[PDB]
This record gives C-alpha cells, sequence and structure tokens, in this order.
C-alpha cells in the first residue's frame, strides 16, 4: 500500500533537528509518518512556539531532505556541544544545528545573507538560546542583552531571549527557542545577531505539492 | 514568600461545569510558572492531570481542560462525572525556589442517595481478657453522606471516658465507614451489664447492644 | 504499563539514617528525571529531590539540603534516596516520581508510586501488634449477613494491613483507619459473610506489619 515511515524513538521535530539517534530519518520519504507515542527528547531541552505549526511542515512535505550550506561566522566558536544533547557519549548537538558562542570575550554583530533563486522552497529552521543566568549569558555569548533578527524581503522577525531559571530537563534549566523561516525562490534570508542565535546548518528541500500526512499510532503496517 | 493558594473544597454534580483555580501569592500566575494539576484517588492513588499550564496528559479524559484566567491558573472540568469525585493539588515553578504545592481542592460530586449506617457491636474476646483488658468494638459501615455521633451507655448510664472513634472514611462505593472503641479493664468488663452504641445519622439513631 | 513501587517503610528515631528505594519498571529507567514527593500527615505535599536520567544533575530543597542524598542505578532501575539526620517533621509518606514529556510541553509528576510510611518521631519503639478475633456473641440471626471482625490493637509504628482469607475474602472487606491508644495505634476491620456461611466454613485474619516484622494469622472462633 502507502510508504510509511516509522520514528521510533526520533519524533518528527527531532529527526528534523538531527537529536541524538534520528540519523534513520534523514533522506527519508514518506506519505504518512508515523509518529510513536512512545518517543523520546534525546538532545538539548527546546520549545517551538508553534510546535504545532511547525510539526505540520516537516509532516505535510513528505520527505527530509537536508541541503548543506557553508555560513562563514565571524569571531564565534562554532559547533558548541552540551552534555545533555551526548551522541556516542560525545558532548554533541543537533546535526543541523550550529551552537554559537565568543572565543576571547568577543561576540561581533553578525550579518549573513543566503539567496535561494533555484526552483525549490528551502526551510530554515533557527533557534534563540536562553541562558539561565546573567552570567552564563556572558561566559557563552559577550554582548548582554541578546539579539536574533532573522528577514526576508516580507518578513522581518526580531527574538530578545528571556533571562531566567526554568524547570529542569536533563538537569537543565536553560532553553531553547526554535522558530523557522521559509525563503520562496527569489526571496532571502538574513541572520543578524549580537548573541544567543542558535545558527542553522543549511535548509531541507521543501516540495510545492505537499500530500503528506503524520499519525500517532501503535506499530507498522 | 512563595505560598501557592487554591481553594480547600468545591462541590458540584454529575454533567455540570467546575473550574478549579490555583493562586500565586508572589503575584500573577504566568505560563512561565508551569502548572501542573495532580488527582489524588483516595487510599494515595495520585495521577497527573495537566502539565505546562495547558497541556493534557496521555491518560486524561478530553472533558478536562487547563487554562489561564486573568492572574491566576485554572482547572477546568467539562462535564464532570462521578469518578472526577477526588483531590486535586497544584503545582507552581518558581524560578527562585522550585516547586510548591497548593493545599489542594477537595472535589465532591452530589449523587449518591441518602443511606442508613449498618451498626455491629464486637465484644472483648478470651484471648484479650487472659490479658485482663477488653476492648468493645462498634463498627459503622455503609452509610451516606458522611456524618454520624458515637454516644455509649454502660448500664443505663452513659460513658465519657476511655471510648475512641474514628474519623468517617470512604469506601470503595462511595459510602463510609467508621468506628469507635470502648477499652476497660477485664474487671470492670464483668462488673458492667449491658454495653451499647447509638449511631446518630441525619436524626435518625441506630444502636446495637448486647448483654 | 508504567509501574513505580516504593520500599523501605518503618521506624527510624530522630537523628538518625534510613535510605528509600523504589524500584522502577515500563520504561527505560536510564533516560528519564527523577524526584521524590512527600506528603507530611497535614495532607500537604512537598517536593524535595531530583536526579538527572544520568545523575550529573542533582537538586534538593533548603528543607533538606545537606542531609538528604539521592542517586540511582540505571543498570538495576532503582532510585534511591538516603535520608540521614532525620528531625521529626520529616514523617511523610514518600514517593517515586516521574514525568511526560511528549505534546509540546511536558506534565510533571505525572506517574507516581503507592508511597512507603516514614515515621520520624521515635517516641516510642517498634511495638508488633497483638491480633484479638471479633465475633458476635449475641447470635441474633438478624439476616442472613453476619459481620466478623478482627482486632489490631497496640500496634507501632504504622502500617497494619489486613486481609481475610489470605486474599479470597474481597467482597466488602471494610478496613477502618486506626486510632492513638497511649502510644501505640489500634486498627479493625470486618468482613461480611451469609448467615449460612459461618457455621460452615473458616474465615481467618491475616494481619501484616511490615515494620515490625511480623505477619500473624488469627482463626475466627465463635
Ligand atoms: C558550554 C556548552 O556549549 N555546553 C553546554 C553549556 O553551555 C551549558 O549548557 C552546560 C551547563 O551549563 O551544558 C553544556
Amino acid at each position: 500500500p502507502l510508504r510509511l515511515v516509522d520514528g521510533q524513538t526520533c519524533d518528527i521535530v527531532n529527526g528534523a533537528l538531527g537529536s541524538p539517534g534520528c540519523d534513520h530519518l534523514n533522506g527519508a520519504e514518506w506519505d504518512i509518518f508515523i509518529e510513536r507515542p512512545t518517543a523520546v527528547d534525546t538532545c538539548y531541552p527546546f520549545d517551538v512556539p508553534d510546535y504545532q505549526s511547525l510539526r505540520s511542515i516537516l509532516a505535510n512535505n513528505g520527505k527530509f531532505e537536508f541541503i548543506a550550506e557553508e555560513f562563514q561566522w565571524s569571531t564565534v566558536t562554532q559547533n558548541g556541544g552540551s552534555n545533555a544533547c551526548k551522541r556516542a557519549n560525545v558532548n554533541d548537538f543537533f546535526n543541523r544545528l550550529n551552537w554559537l558562542t565568543k572565543s576571547g570575550s568577543t561576540y561581533p554583530l553578525q550579518n549573513l545573507t543566503k539567496i535561494n533563486n533555484g526552483d525549490y522552497a528551502r526551510l530554515y529552521i533557527w533557534g534563540v538560546h536562553h541562558p539561565s543566568t546573567d552570567q552564563e549569558q556572558t561566559n557563552l555569548y559577550k554582548n548582554n542583552p541578546g539579539r536574533v533578527t532573522v528577514s526576508t524581503k516580507t518578513s522581518q522577525t526580531s527574538v530578545v531571549p528571556n533571562i531566567g531559571s526554568r524547570p529542569w530537563v536533563r538537569g537543565l534549566s536553560s532553553r531553547i527557542s526554535f522558530y523557522w523561516t521559509i525563503v520562496e525562490p527569489g526571496d532571502l534570508i538574513v541572520f543578524n545577531t549580537i548573541g544567543n542565535l542558535i545558527a542553522p546548518r543549511g535548509h531541507y528541500k521543501l516540495n510545492s505539492q505537499k500530500k503528506s500526512t503524520i499519525l500517532n499510532t501503535a506499530v507498522p503496517i | 514568600q512563595a505560598v501557592v493558594t487554591q481553594e480547600s473544597a468545591l462541590t458540584t454534580s454529575p454533567g455540570e461545569t467546575v473550574t478549579l483555580t490555583c493562586r500565586s501569592s508572589t503575584g500573577a500566575v504566568t505560563t512561565s510558572n508551569y502548572a501542573n494539576w495532580v488527582q489524588e484517588k483516595p487510599d494515595h492513588l495520585f495521577t497527573g492531570l495537566i502539565g505546562g499550564t495547558n497541556n493534557r496528559a496521555p491518560g486524561v479524559p478530553a472533558r478536562f481542560s487547563g487554562s489561564l484566567i486573568g492572574d491566576k491558573a485554572a482547572l477546568t472540568i467539562t462535564g464532570a462525572q462521578t469518578e472526577d469525585e477526588a483531590i486535586y493539588f497544584c503545582a507552581l515553578w518558581y524560578s527562585n525556589h522550585s516547586w510548591v504545592f497548593g493545599g489542594g481542592t477537595k472535589l465532591t460530586v452530589l449523587g449518591q442517595p441518602k443511606g442508613a449506617p449498618s451498626v455491629t457491636l464486637f465484644p472483648p474476646s478470651s484471648e484479650e481478657l487472659e490479658t485482663n483488658k477488653a476492648t468493645l468494638v462498634c463498627t459503622i459501615t455503609d452509610f451516606y453522606p458522611g456524618v454520624v455521633t458515637v454516644d455509649w451507655k454502660v448500664d443505663g448510664t452513659p460513658v465519657t471516658q476511655g471510648m475512641e472513634t474514628t474519623q468517617p472514611s470512604k469506601q470503595s462505593n462511595n459510602k463510609y465507614m467508621a468506628s469507635s472503641y470502648l477499652t476497660l479493664t477485664a474487671r470492670a468488663w464483668e462488673r458492667h451489664s449491658s454495653y451499647s452504641c447509638q449511631v446518630t445519622h441525619e436524626g435518625h439513631t441506630v444502636e446495637k447492644s448486647l448483654s | 504499563e508504567v509501574q513505580l513501587q516504593e520500599s523501605g517503610e518503618g521506624l527510624v528515631k530522630p537523628g538518625g539514617s534510613l535510605k528509600l528505594s523504589c524500584a522502577a519498571s515500563g520504561f527505560t529507567f536510564s533516560n528519564y528525571d527523577m524526584s521524590w514527593v512527600r506528603q507530611t500527615p497535614e495532607k500537604r505535599l512537598e517536593w524535595v529531590a531530583y536526579i538527572s536520567s544520568g545523575g550529573d544533575y542533582i537538586y534538593y530543597a533548603d528543607t533538606v539540603k545537606g542531609r538528604f542524598t539521592i542517586s540511582r542505578d540505571n543498570a538495576r532501575n532503582t532510585l534511591y534516596l538516603q535520608m540521614s539526620s532525620l528531625k521529626s517533621e520529616d514523617t511523610a509518606m514518600y514517593y517515586c516520581t516521574r514525568n511526560y514529556y511528549y505534546g509540546s510541553l511536558p506534565v510533571w509528576f505525572a506517574y507516581w508510586g503507592q508511597g512507603t510510611l516514614v515515621t520520624v518521631s521515635g517516641a516510642a519503639k517498634t511495638t508488633p501488634p497483638s491480633v484479638y478475633p471479633l465475633a458476635p456473641g449475641s447470635a441474633a440471626q438478624t439476616n442472613s449477613m453476619v459481620t466478623l471482625g478482627c482486632l489490631v490493637k497496640g500496634y507501632f509504628p504504622e502500617p497494619v494491613t489486613v486481609t481475610w482469607n489470605s486474599g479470597s475474602l474481597s467482597s466488602g472487606v471494610h478496613t477502618f483507619p486506626a486510632v492513638l491508644q497511649s502510644d501505640l495505634y489500634t486498627l479493625s476491620s470486618s468482613v461480611t459473610v451469609p448467615s449460612s456461611t459461618w457455621p460452615s466454613e473458616t474465615v481467618t485474619c491475616n494481619v501484616a506489619h511490615p515494620a515490625s516484622s511480623t505477619k500473624v494469622d488469627k482463626k475466627i472462633v465463635p
């Protein structure tokens, strides 16, 4: 019958973000997405303001075809890692996300621009890290307060981090708020931050006709 | 500071809509406080109801819903059934401290018919008398609503000493049970003749006696 | 399904030490966060410990910090709580806790254990119960439903567990709460059986008192 993909332990989002153990959903194509009720988070604790909306785009798109891009980030330390997101115990992070931190107490104002002139739509998923204390904010991103402002030709979005102590998840009180931005052909995107940017490593390919759907079941076909 | 207050008790009837609230003393209740709702079924049976202010736990029936009412948290029961009759606890996470639990709201679904207690009086056993001690046991069971009054009488005279009465308790079938004990020495057990236990419930009084 | 049960109930004296354990099953224990919550006799709930899925991050409240030490053995699926320097006001039923994060935000304290009672006050010694029976005596033949009984007098500490006929008798067992006789607890329970039944066959009372390692059985003689 149909082409069903089982998330098993990785949910629709953790597969898009690339949390540890979720490599098996990379390159996967499906018509229906089996979101098991037994799924668990396995990386840094996060939250998606429109979790139901973002979860919808991933399920409806019908494919996890990630495409790489090189952002020449300025002087920030790239490939950050934390012990709540261990893969093979390597302190790790989302394999689709890039955590940027200051190098020698110098986090510079960034300004990168990525253009789509192709024949597919691009899905940029990025985040904003919310430090727990103003000392943790400074130890990671020198400047205070933080700033993230991702823009297109028709959409300007600006996120201001909320510093504070949240409930303990994997023994951690900080959080990362994940957002998304869709860049249609002819449009472009502009990352601009002075701190707290959970930068992306690329974009997913979007189908112009999205016929897939999601399910939350119990067994394989 | 950091004191969570919620209603002491609420009462309702089947099919109606009830709203339980949870106020924070530190100020307004915010999404960032992460209101949690727990239900205590009798015999220390706890089950988590609502987390993240509004997210509904897996096994929870859809009639439950949690939201934010002004500066408070709120648990709304839409179409309450008799099995909603339990104590509902609140939990707010205050960054500073941590989870702090409210007094809890005891919810009563008004339903079961007026029940008369089945009273029974038991004498002291020979094994106990071998220890020169004696304890009458009056067992009150299967009554509703939940209030009784126990008076003891020994040889016509009412007893005002050595009588020990328990608090009313729920049963399996949502009816009530209660108990009271009268402890005296074996010598005083022979030194009297008539012992009676009188359960005054809803005015009507039921007694069981022996001799 | 997901299932937690506490163990280690006992009486300790103030200033001593007691260790609680929680046997976990129904999920991969090493991937989830655990906490301990207690309930004082005043029916209030209070959080006392938290431990990460890997034990790296542990947190306590000010009420027990420095005194309580939480641990877990991910290879056996066992949650521990080492209590020490105990005070009177620690007396509570100690519950195993865990949450459930799936639909967007999580649900803290979803799934609770049965809770095991710990009595901080050392005012009295662990005194096992004497099990005395409760018989009609005045065979009135009022109705077919005759009522048997069982007295569990002067025991300490809580709790006792009365069960009839080793588990066969389950219809309306009605175990009443205990009281405080002088310094010790007394408790009773009464089962109802048909009048044709009690002349015919034996009903026996099974009284188990864990804290004093006593399980007494008492046959009711008329």
